RNA sequence: AUUCCGUGAACCAUCGAGUCUUUGAACGCAAGUUGCGCCCGAAGCCAUUAGGCCGAGGGCACGUCUGCCUGGGCGUCACGC
RNA sequence: AGUCGAUCCUAAGGGUCGGGGGAACCCCGACAGAUAGCGCGUUUCGCGCGUACUCCGAAAGGGAAUCGGGUUAAAAUUCCU
RNA sequence: GCGACCCCAGGUCAGGCGGGACUACCCGCUGAGUUUAAGCAUAUCAAUAAGCGGAGGAAAAGAAACUUACAAGGAUUCCCCUAGUAACGGCGAGCGAACCGGGAACAGCCCAGCCUUAGAAUCGGGCGGCUCCGCCGUUCGAAUUGUAGUCUGGAGAAGCGU
């Protein structure tokens, strides 16, 4: 009778929404029982129902976000909420290629006269 | 006053909720040091100063 | 060009409506103030029961953000009952209470019995 | 092959041609706001030699600053202190006018980076400079190895830290040796180093 | 903007103009200017499409044609650097200078250089027209280094 | 509650997925006001190449850079009338 | 609580754009300026007007609309008729 | 009336950037007096406290328009010494560096300008692909009032040989 997350992931959006509606109705009934001097057995179910509602909402949200990420894959100008967060400073940084850019003379210098491997023995 | 703003009324509601004695079962907790509600307030002793 | 007004007025230029290349928010947000979130629980005090018995009125504790129209819609959705009028107030404890009077076509006592109060 | 001609002509500021052009330009600048963008530099060669390039991401702003010294801003010119500090007028700001112009441009244009500036015109009441700024976020700037260094975070608000050419001038860094040694790495840093009382473990 | 741009013209008219700047107020005559521009219209530089077509044709015919020789093109020269270099090297045969260059210090000295090098020069109206000649928004000046055989006498 | 020989307890540990109310540099205008405006719009009601009600939800600050659209001024010109 | 108030209006004044000052925190405050927009008909485009703040500022100034009768332990011109 | 350019105006136009927070160190500005001088005004306190701004993991400085006068050293920074010295100072109270020398660490470079003109060889945006911090193709735009390339005084261009 307990909710299993791995079983929720195998359900469709409509079934998840129906289960969420049923859980919300049960939670409302439990609140009514609580306000009407309900027994401790009914009161203990409030936590279970709230956990089930949270689990269903989490599964729905994760499925939707995965779908959106797949839809926006291999595409530029993603929604801000779907872009990497990191930090502000890191986001502002120059790319690795931009950091490695150099003038033609510097490239010629590194190609012609790199630091050689040498030893001092003989 | 009878005329009060919504924000002030909500703050007063929170202050009323915070003005109560501690639950009895708090004193039975393992390694408990709380004896009573040290932040109790009476409308005639200390004013909220809003 | 002939100008009849000494005062210069800025000419009207075309403006374009926004056509963003990407949506700033990936998907619309969830509806937090649904019928279950609007109606917290019925009030079962002596005054509430007296109201139910006498004025055909139900007393509910409601989300502080809910307005009278939302309360009426939530009551209709939850219990399928018309409402003659909704009166609301904010209690000293900071929660919102609503006096929901049903139409004569609906009996408050039967609705309360169905709810479980 | 034309920039040398322009530079040599601009070295002749007392010539009739230059006087006429500068008079007209000064009049025109007097009528406009203190800070305003210019589509292109009016001194192309000077801008080149100061690092400007005619490519996207480079902009030039004309900045107008007031002339004269710095009157001590105390009410009614009253100083509460010893006579040595009682002076009010004939006091001088430690920073140059072009530094003030660069600071005004940088504060006004917070989304850009100040690169350099140059004198263009002046009257008895105002001095005029154009400030070269760089849009570090532009791809053209970020893909140019000679300038994309300005995009690194260490160069934020160079003008407000005295890191521009005018900054180095007014910080006493344009010379080296016995006449300038107290200015490096900084005057305050040198003072802190000189005042430090070193107490070693084995004294 | 309108008030300032009109008052600038008024002030320029009122003040005394030094001869070096005053020489730019005497442009070519309408008939002479029209003839010169008609001559120039047939020496325009190739546009982007024409350049791409020529490049692709040369690439296609490179190996097959064993790089056939092509006659040296005869087109007008533009760009202040290049024009000044050509004048200094005595390669230019005619220098066309716009009268409305701003800042005018860029070309105010050009007539003196042309005179010292004994290169005929003219001041015409419209940097925009000069740019249109060379497919640009504006052109400070244009130069002709050589002309075709059929045009030598009129040139 | 938990096939406690196990998709599995924990007021356990750790982090990659997700939620994240009103504000605040705070950004439609304000503020001792949950006060006062404008725009887009899913689903639904009947309404049918027509428009209406409702509203989930989201937008409308300032200064700037690049590009663009729409414009003004004999400011500089040219072609016609 | 559609009817009592806030909410709306503006008072002395406050806060501001632009501009002018200012090293800067900031100062003056519609005074250095292409104002907001508003009406008519519509192929949603055209026509005509358009003096630089459509912001804050009164639970005693101005101002859309409710009266009896009844009712609670505690609310009412708000609940019932 | 049309067209080209210039300057400027309006856009909830497409895509970006900025404000603010923290304090031990770091960079810029502004800036006292208590106090000492057995009084006090120059001086001292102090190029400090307070005040106003700007960064990073370090900052700043940095590749000689230097030090020296030697048989010469050779970017910058820091430590020891120079040295409580030269000097400054109602030459009073007080204040006070630098070079050489020995160590820690070491690293050098990029531009502007005369020099493609047998064609801007340069760069940005959109679109479509790819082994996607980027590359390729196409199309618009920036740019001749100059983007690429060469050159930076230690050199360098050009020419001839290896
Ligand atoms: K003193
Ligand atoms: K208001
Ligand atoms: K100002
Ligand atoms: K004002
Ligand atoms: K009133
Ligand atoms: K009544
Ligand atoms: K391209
Ligand atoms: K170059
Ligand atoms: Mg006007
Ligand atoms: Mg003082
Ligand atoms: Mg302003
Ligand atoms: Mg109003
Ligand atoms: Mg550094
Ligand atoms: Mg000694
Ligand atoms: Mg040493
Ligand atoms: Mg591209």
């Amino acid at each position: 009778a307990r909710i299993k997350v791995h079983e929720l992931r195998n359900k469709t959006k409509t079934e998840l929404l129906a289960q969420l509606k049923d859980l919300k109705a049960e939670l409302a009934l439990l609140r009514v029982a609580k306000v009407t001097g309900g027994a401790p057995n009914k009161l203990s179910k409030i936590k279970v129902v709230r956990l089930s509602i949270a689990q269903v909402l989490t599964v729905i949200s994760q499925k939707q976000k995965t779908a959106l990420r797949e839809a926006y894959k291999n595409k530029k100008y993603l929604p801000l909420d779907l872009r990497p967060k990191k930090t502000r400073a890191i986001r502002k940084r120059l790319t690795k290629h931009q950091v490695s850019l150099k003038t033609e003379r510097e490239k010629k210098k590194e190609m012609y006269f790199p630091i050689r491997k040498y030893a001092i023995k003989v | 006053p009878s005329h009060k703003t919504f924000m002030i009324k909500k703050k007063l509601a929170k202050k009323q909720r915070q003005n109560r004695p501690i639950p009895y079962w708090i004193r039975m907790r393992t390694d408990n040091t709380i004896r009573y509600n040290a932040k109790r307030r009476h409308w005639r002793r200390t004013k909220l100063g809003f | 060009k002939i100008r009849t007004k000494v005062t210069f007025h800025r000419p009207k230029t075309l403006k374009k409506d926004r056509n963003p290349k990407y949506p700033r928010i990936s998907a619309p947000g969830r509806n937090k103030l649904d019928q279950y979130g609007i109606l917290k629980y019925p009030l079962t005090t002596e005054s509430a029961m007296k109201k139910i018995e006498d004025n055909n009125t139900l007393v509910f504790i409601v989300d502080i953000k809910a307005d009278k129209k939302k309360i009426k819609d939530a009551v209709k959705k939850m219990y399928d009952i018309q409402t003659k009028k909704v009166n609301t107030l904010i209690r000293p404890d900071g929660t919102k209470k609503a006096y929901v009077r049903l139409t004569p076509d609906y009996d408050a006592l039967d609705v309360a019995n169905k709810i479980g109060i | 092959g034309a920039y040398t001609y322009v530079s040599e002509l601009w070295r002749k500021k007392q010539s009739d041609v230059m006087r006429f052009l500068q008079r007209v330009r000064c009049w025109e600048y007097r009528q406009l706001p203190s800070i305003v963008r210019v589509t292109r530099p009016t001194r192309p060669d000077k801008a080149r030699r100061l690092g400007y390039k005619a490519k996207q991401g480079y902009v030039v702003y004309r900045v107008r600053v007031k002339r004269g010294g710095r009157k001590r801003p105390v009410p009614k010119g009253i100083v509460y202190g010893k006579p040595t500090n009682q002076g009010v007028t004939q006091l001088k700001f430690q920073r140059s006018k072009r530094s003030v112009a660069e600071e005004r441009a940088g504060r006004k244009l917070g989304g850009l980076k100040v690169l350099n500036s140059y004198w263009i015109n002046e009257d008895s009441t105002y001095k005029y400079y154009e400030v070269i700024l760089v849009d570090a976020a532009h791809a053209a700037i970020r893909n140019d190895p000679r300038i994309n260094w300005i995009c690194n975070p260490v160069h934020k608000h160079r003008e407000l830290r005295g890191l521009t050419s005018a900054g180095k001038k007014y910080r006493g860094l344009r010379g080296k040796g016995h006449l300038y040694h107290k200015n490096r790495p900084s005057r305050r840093g040198t003072w802190k180093r000189n005042q430090t009382l070193s107490l070693r473990r084995y004294r | 903007v309108v008030r300032i741009q009109r008052k600038r013209r008024i002030l320029k008219q009122r003040l005394k103009v030094p001869p070096s700047l005053n020489q730019f107020s005497k442009t070519l005559d309408k008939n002479l200017a029209t003839n010169l521009f008609k001559m120039l219209l047939k020496y325009r530089p190739e546009d982007k499409a024409a350049k791409k077509e020529r490049l692709l044709k040369r690439a296609q015919a490179e190996a097959e044609g064993k790089t056939p020789e092509t006659k040296k093109p005869i087109i007008v020269k533009y760009g202040l650097k290049h024009i000044t270099y050509l004048i200094e090297q005595n390669k230019a045969q005619l220098v066309v200078i716009a009268h409305d260059v701003d800042p005018i210090e860029l070309v105010v000295w050009l007539p003196a250089l042309c005179r010292k090098m004994e290169i005929p020069y003219c001041i015409v109206k419209g940097k925009a027209r000069l740019g249109s000649i060379v497919h640009k928004k504006t052109a400070s000046a244009l130069c002709l280094t050589t002309v075709k055989n059929e045009d030598k006498m009129e040139f």
